[PDB]
C-alpha cells in the first residue's frame, strides 16, 4: 500500500494535539490531552486507491530540539501551524518552524495551519489581547506569510468546532501527492 | 481540480496493521528507527516518567515504519549517533532544573545514569 506521512509542527499550546484527536476521533479532547499525539494510521481512498495515512504529532518547546526532528525523515507533508489568537506563534512561523524544516527536508512541501479560530470572536481573548497591543491573525495577513515562506497555501480550523477541519487534512493530502 | 478523498476512520490502536516490516539491504533505516527508540525509551526510564515526551516519541519509532525501508541518509545516520549524547544533555538540563545540582555534577549523574540504564535494557533483552 502507498504510504502518506504528514507531520505537525508549531508552538507549544497552538492546539497541534487536539486538531489531531478532533480530526481523527470527530470529539473534542478536555480530560486526556497528552503532549504528542497517540500512534495513529488510518486508511484513505483516494481516486479509488487505498492509501496509508500516518499522523505524527511533536514536542514544540525547545528542551526537544534536538530530539523533535528524529520523526522528520520520509514525510511527505507537513502543516506548520500556529494559533490565530498568538501572534507569538505566528511570528515563530517565520522564525523557527518553517527554517526548522526546510533544513531538514528542504523539498518536502508544508502547509500553513490557522488554529483555533472560534477564539477570533470572544471577547476575553480580544480583551487580553488589546491589553499589550496585539489583534487576532486575519486571514489576509496570514495568506500573504505563506505566499512569502512558499507554502502551498494557508487553510485555517478549529478542533473545537471542527470548522474547516475536514479541509486542512484533504488540502495536506492532496499537497502530499506532488511533483 | 481534485480527487475523491474518503477517510475511512476506525475506532481504537489500528496503527500496527499498517506497519511494513521488510529490511532494505544496505543501511537499513528502519534499523536507525529501532536504535533510536531503545535510546528514547532509557532516557525515559531515567527520567521515570517525568516526561511523556519522551515515551511517545519512541512510540513514533515504531510508527515511522507505516513507510516502506530504504537505504539511510548520512544525516540520518549522524543523528542516529549524535543522539545518545542529545539525550545526555537533555536529561542533565532537566537535573539542573528539577533538582538544584550545578551543570557539570548534572552532566555526570546523567552520563552514568544513562550507561546503567542501557545496560539493564540490554541485560534484559528477551530471548
Ligand atoms: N477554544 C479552542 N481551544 C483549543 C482549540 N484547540 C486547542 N485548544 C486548547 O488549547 C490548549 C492547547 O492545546 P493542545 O492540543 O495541547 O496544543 P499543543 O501543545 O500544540 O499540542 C488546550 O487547553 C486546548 O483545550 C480550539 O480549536 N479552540
Ligand atoms: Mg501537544
Amino acid at each position: 500500500m502507498q504510504t502518506i506521512k504528514c507531520v505537525v509542527v508549531g508552538d507549544g499550546a497552538v492546539g497541534k494535539t487536539c486538531l489531531l484527536i478532533s480530526y481523527t476521533t470527530n470529539k473534542f479532547p478536555s480530560e486526556y490531552v497528552p503532549t504528542v499525539f497517540d500512534n495513529y494510521a488510518v486508511t484513505v481512498m483516494i481516486g479509488g486507491e487505498p492509501y496509508t495515512l500516518g499522523l505524527f504529532d511533536t514536542a514544540g518547546q525547545e528542551d526537544y530540539d534536538r530530539l523533535r526532528p528524529l520523526s522528520y525523515p520520509q514525510t511527505d507533508v507537513f502543516l506548520v501551524c500556529f494559533s490565530v489568537v498568538s501572534p507569538s506563534s505566528f511570528e515563530n512561523v517565520k522564525e523557527k518552524w518553517v527554517p526548522e524544516i526546510t533544513h531538514h527536508c528542504p523539498k518536502t512541501p508544508f502547509l500553513l495551519v490557522g488554529t483555533q479560530i472560534d477564539l477570533r470572536d470572544d471577547p476575553s481573548t480580544i480583551e487580553k489581547l488589546a491589553k499589550n497591543k496585539q489583534k487576532p491573525i486575519t486571514p489576509e495577513t496570514a495568506e500573504k506569510l505563506a505566499r512569502d515562506l512558499k507554502a502551498v497555501k494557508y487553510v485555517e480550523c478549529s478542533a473545537l468546532t471542527q470548522k474547516g477541519l475536514k479541509n486542512v487534512f484533504d488540502e495536506a493530502i492532496l499537497a502530499a501527492l506532488e511533483p | 481540480a481534485r480527487p475523491e478523498i474518503i477517510v475511512l476512520r476506525e475506532p481504537g490502536a489500528t496503527w500496527g496493521n499498517y506497519l511494513q516490516h521488510q529490511k532494505a539491504s544496505n543501511h537499513s533505516l528502519h534499523n536507525l528507527y529501532n536504535l533510536q527508540r531503545d535510546l528514547l525509551t532509557v532516557a525515559a526510564t531515567v527520567l521515570g516518567k517525568q516526561d511523556p515526551v519522551l515515551t511517545s516519541m519512541a512510540n513514533q519509532m515504531e510508527l515511522a515504519k507505516v513507510k516502506a525501508d530504504r537505504p539511510a541518509t548520512k544525516q540520518e545516520e549522524a543523528a542516529a549517533k549524535a543522539l545518545k549524547k542529545n539525550l545526555i544533555e537533555l536529561i542533565a538540563a532537566r537535573t539542573q532544573q528539577q533538582d538544584g545540582l550545578p551543570a557539570k555534577e548534572a552532566h555526570r549523574f546523567a552520563a552514568v545514569a544513562f550507561r546503567d540504564a542501557q545496560v539493564k535494557q540490554l541485560n534484559n533483552q528477551p530471548w
